[PDB]
């Protein structure tokens, strides 16, 4: 089997700059004038899209910002300039021999400017409390970079181990992320306390932003 | 032009088999081979096999011998893949792709069939409102909680509201049920002029829930 070593596993490139992704094969992909190296672009939720075949044949419909090159065992795809719609995972694949093999993939993160999140907190609904469970949700909206430090506070006491988070894929338009954290407590534990807060520390914030509500109010 | 149509997401039980279709159109079906590619959640692509519709000749990856079976129906221009003795290791998205038998790249792909292998029962979701309390921009949403299997679709105002919508990836709770939130940011002044309704559709259980998110005026 022809093993394809794709590097780097991930990289962050600002718009306008150059992204360079490499693919090294365990043996030559040349065969009677051909270099059967194929590059694909896969955006989240979508199937892969063929960018380049024959190592350097830019497919019809793909912008000229993409270019492939190389021969034998060393190949390269370049994105110049990188655009914000280029946020995806890119794979190399050889069609020289069977079995067909893919590279490990390279996740391209669009490095935009710093963006502080807009923070929102949501109390559990009266309808859910009837089931004996309380879900408190905190929203961190449209921020960059992805590294966001947040913490739940119940009566000013830091929480841990009782929340789950979910993060959206990088937005194709503004290159930001959004994060939702759900704090799960029993109804009895929820009634035992008053102040529920979500505290966010981010690179774009001058001071940590805290959103909170009092259980009884509103 | 060239279209490869696969079936939608499917929940299957372990110890059973499943047959995934890939209906082709927009080109000469017998002129191209059909390959199948497996992708686990958050992972890469791994090649399953290859079939020539002209004669039915198949080439399998060694890793899938005895697990995957590739067939074609020339008259209906459809390729099939059957997975046997299903386990949780088979839970993945399976793509079909068009390629030339002679060193051809995979230039057109199906949209992928998301197969979930689990013995858990189908469960419809509960929809709870994420209501804001009265800045300049407000956020509201819906908590779609305790359902199985994936996926659920969430639209806002029957699809009329799309800007600012963030529907997060589902998370698997310790109970074994999924849960996700869908939020949208709107002008605060619109909380009194616009009605905001989240439309949740859970096709595996034929559940359609519409939930109005009523804000709370709080001095």
């Amino acid at each position: 089997d022809i093993v394809l070593t794709q590097s780097p596993a991930s990289l962050a490139v600002s718009p306008g700059q150059r992204a360079t992704i490499s693919c090294k094969a365990s043996q030559s992909l040349d065969y009677e004038g051909d270099s059967d190296m194929n590059w694909y672009q896969q955006k989240p939720g979508q199937p892969p899209r063929l960018l380049i075949s024959g190592a350097s044949n830019l497919e019809s419909g793909i912008p000229a910002r993409f270019s492939g090159s190389g021969s034998g065992t060393d190949f390269t795809v370049n994105i110049h300039p990188v655009e914000e719609e280029d946020a995806a995972t890119y794979y190399c694949q050889q069609s020289t021999e069977d079995p067909r093999t893919f590279g490990g993939g390279t996740k391209l993160e669009i490095k935009r400017t710093v963006a502080a999140p807009s923070v929102f907190i949501f109390p559990p609904s009266d309808e859910q409390l009837k089931s004996g469970t309380a879900s408190v949700v905190c929203l961190l909206n449209n921020f960059y970079p992805r590294e966001a430090k947040y913490q739940w506070k119940v009566d000013n006491a830091l929480q841990s181990g009782n929340s789950q988070e979910s993060v959206t894929e990088q937005d194709s338009k503004d290159s930001t992320y959004s994060l939702s954290s759900t704090l799960t407590l029993s109804k009895a534990d929820y009634e035992k306390h008053k102040v529920y807060a979500c505290e966010v520390t981010h690179q774009g914030l001058s001071s940590p932003v805290t959103k909170s509500f009092n259980r009884g109010e509103c | 032009e060239v279209l490869l149509l696969q079936s939608g997401p499917e929940l299957v039980k372990p110890g059973t088999s499943v047959k995934i279709p890939c209906k082709a159109s927009g080109y000469t079906f017998t002129d191209y081979n059909v390959d199948w590619v497996k992708q686990r959640h958050g992972k890469g692509l791994e090649w399953i096999g290859d079939i020539n519709p002209n004669n039915g000749g198949t080439i399998y990856s060694q890793k899938f011998k005895g697990k995957a079976t590739l067939t074609v129906d020339k008259s209906s221009s459809t390729a099939f893949m059957e997975l046997r003795s299903l386990t949780s290791e088979d839970t993945a998205v399976y793509f079909c792709a068009r390629n030339y038998r002679w060193f051809g790249a995979m230039d057109h792909w199906g949209q992928g069939t998301s197969v979930t292998v689990s013995s858990a029962s189908t469960k419809g979701p509960s929809v709870f409102p994420l209501a804001p309390s009265s800045g300049g921009t407000a956020a509201l949403g819906c908590l779609v909680k305790d359902y199985f299997p994936e996926p659920v679709t969430v639209s806002w105002n029957s699809g009329a509201l799309t800007s600012g919508v963030h529907t997060f990836p589902a998370v698997l709770q310790s109970s074994g049920l999924y849960s996700l939130s869908s939020v949208v940011t709107v002008p605060s002044s619109s909380l009194g002029t616009q009605t905001y309704i989240c439309n949740v559709n859970h096709k595996p259980s034929n559940t359609k829930v519409d939930k109005r998110v009523e804000p709370k005026s709080c001095d």
